């Protein structure tokens, strides 16, 4: 179809990603800022993140290379080479089944096995953080979404329900986790002071957001002190889950195709999501200022975002972005 | 005009803090909680003698790090402290002199209701802290101390009990 919207978007994306020796990133970028089919997120996901190599003849051996290093370091990891750290091997235990709860997907077991190898991995590896509850949020929209390549286009939708076991071999699974823990490994990299000690990296991203909505929305500003409405009080979840915890994960994986493409290696991530902090609570500012502190603290930490579609956030990450422009000398 | 009391509710990460607070304002076991990041906010409204008071809950997350980054930071105006361990983890008992110390430290009151609750008691064969030790520990820090469970249907009534009793001694200045 030309007169298809989604059909014409996959051919759009197809001229960029298919066929060719070296994919063109700045094209890929500029068309994945306004959202990626779910049929081309994983593989677009891993060259915007910048794991995946851009030359197409690379690629084979650089993934073969990168699923052998994980594997390799499950290996040391599990034997007497390494000395298990209990504390932090335990607080993924306890935190893996009571991530996204309600989605079937994370409570199978050999999904649960998989996320506990991922972040234990990262979290050894990241001594000055270690494990910080939350970061099992972060894993998921890559396992989840590294997942769909392995199904038919037509099963996309059943990810949520289905046991990966049923479709993938347990090689395979290996090979997930591999491309789950490096790209991980990515996102995290651009926001290391978020979760060190102090994790003064968070506090400065409320800092910061508190200080733009007093220039974009003073009235909403001195409403909060009118009522004692502290910043940290419901911001704190948004910088340390990037939202994650306010949304659905559609509207997660969504604004993730425009968050990679934006900060793909242009902005860093810690300033654009405070303009995507910023735009978000902005866009409460009318139903927030006839409320008494117990009401706005509720709602900011319920916000009514389960219907939200891709058009929704589309709209939120372009104001975002504008006022990143516009409000930039600013500090 | 109701008065608010400030209450939050501390402890180590998986002992059931986000579960009892649960319990305390809406009579319900949540039976699929998530990892709670920074302080969730819920309020009961409780009439007690022909006053309406209103029960602000801080539930906080329980992780050392986050303890050391913030938790310090919502300690603020704070009417009553719930001190939570996990029955079956001797260890989550072990923190509480921490928590208190963190208490201490990081606010201006000392007359401040506070309780001691011990939960989980449902898992009778995995329980690791002795009724007499925690008494003890209550006794030292001149708190009361209740064993129970969020989770057990058929104690319900009973944490509903426990809360209650905070309420009536907040609500007696
Ligand atoms: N058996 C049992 N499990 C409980 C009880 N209270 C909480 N839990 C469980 O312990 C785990 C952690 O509970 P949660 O409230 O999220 O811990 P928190 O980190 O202190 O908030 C969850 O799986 C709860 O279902 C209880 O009284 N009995
Ligand atoms: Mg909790």
């Amino acid at each position: 179809q030309e007169l298809n919207s989604i059909i014409q978007r996959i051919s759009k994306f197809d001229n960029i990603l298919k066929d060719k020796t070296i994919i063109n990133q700045q094209d890929l970028r500029q068309i994945s800022w306004n959202g990626i089919p779910k049929i081309h997120r994983p593989v677009v996901w891993k060259l915007l993140i910048g794991y995946l190599p851009v030359n197409t003849k690379r690629q084979e051996g650089f993934l073969q290379r990168k699923r052998k290093e994980y594997r390799d370091s499950l290996k040391h990891t599990f034997s007497d080479q390494h000395s298990r750290d209990i504390p932090t091997w335990h607080q993924i235990e306890i935190d893996i089944p009571r991530t996204n709860p309600h989605i079937p997907l994370y409570q199978f077991k050999s999904v649960q096995n998989s996320l506990q190898r991922i972040l234990y991995l990262w979290a050894i590896r990241h001594p000055a953080s270690g494990y910080v509850q939350g970061i099992n949020d972060l894993v998921t929209p890559f396992f989840e979404t590294f997942l769909t390549e392995y199904l038919p286009p037509s099963q996309i939708d059943d990810v949520k329900i289905k046991d990966p076991s049923t479709y993938m071999v347990d090689e395979q699974i290996t090979d997930l986790e591999a491309d789950t823990f490096w790209c991980l490994t990515k996102l995290l990299e651009q926001i290391t002071d978020n979760y060190i000690h102090g994790q003064p990296g968070i506090l400065r991203q409320v800092k910061n957001l508190s200080q733009l909505v007093k220039r974009i929305d003073a009235d909403l500003y001195n409403h909060f002190q009118n009522e004692h409405v502290e910043f940290i009080q419901f911001a704190f979840r948004w910088m340390n889950c990037l939202l994650m915890r306010e949304f659905q994960m559609g509207t997660v994986i969504r604004m993730w195709d425009t968050y990679l493409s934006e900060t793909s290696q242009q902005s860093s991530l810690n300033e654009f999501h405070v303009f995507v902090c910023a735009a978000f609570l902005i866009k409460w500012s009318d139903q927030l200022m006839e409320m008494d502190f117990q009401e706005t603290i509720t709602f900011l930490q319920n916000p009514p975002t389960k219907d939200w579609t891709e058009t929704d956030i589309e709209m939120l990450l372009s104001e975002a972005f504008i006022w990143q422009s516009l409000y930039k000398d600013a500090t | 005009r109701s008065r608010i009391f400030k209450i939050i509710v501390i402890g180590d990460s998986n002992v059931g803090k986000t579960c009892l607070t649960y319990r305390f304002c809406a009579g319900r076991f949540p039976d699929r909680t998530e990892a709670t990041i920074g302080v969730d906010f819920r309020e009961r409204a409780v009439d007690i003698d022909g006053e309406r008071i209103k029960i602000q809950l801080w539930d906080t997350a329980g992780q050392e790090r986050f303890r050391k980054s913030m938790v310090q930071h919502y300690y603020r105006n704070v009417h009553a402290v719930v001190f939570v361990y996990d029955m079956t983890n001797m260890a989550s008992f072990h923190s509480l002199p921490a928590w208190i110390e963190e208490c201490k430290q990081h606010l201006l009151a000392n007359d401040i209701p506070r309780i001691l609750v011990g939960n989980k008691c449902d898992l009778r064969s995995a329980i690791q802290v002795p009724t007499d030790l925690a008494q003890k520990f209550a006794d030292t820090h001149s708190m009361p101390l209740f064993e129970t469970s969020a989770k057990n249907p058929n104690d319900n009534d009973h944490v509903e009990a426990i809360f209650m009793t905070l309420a009536h001694k907040l609500k007696s200045h």
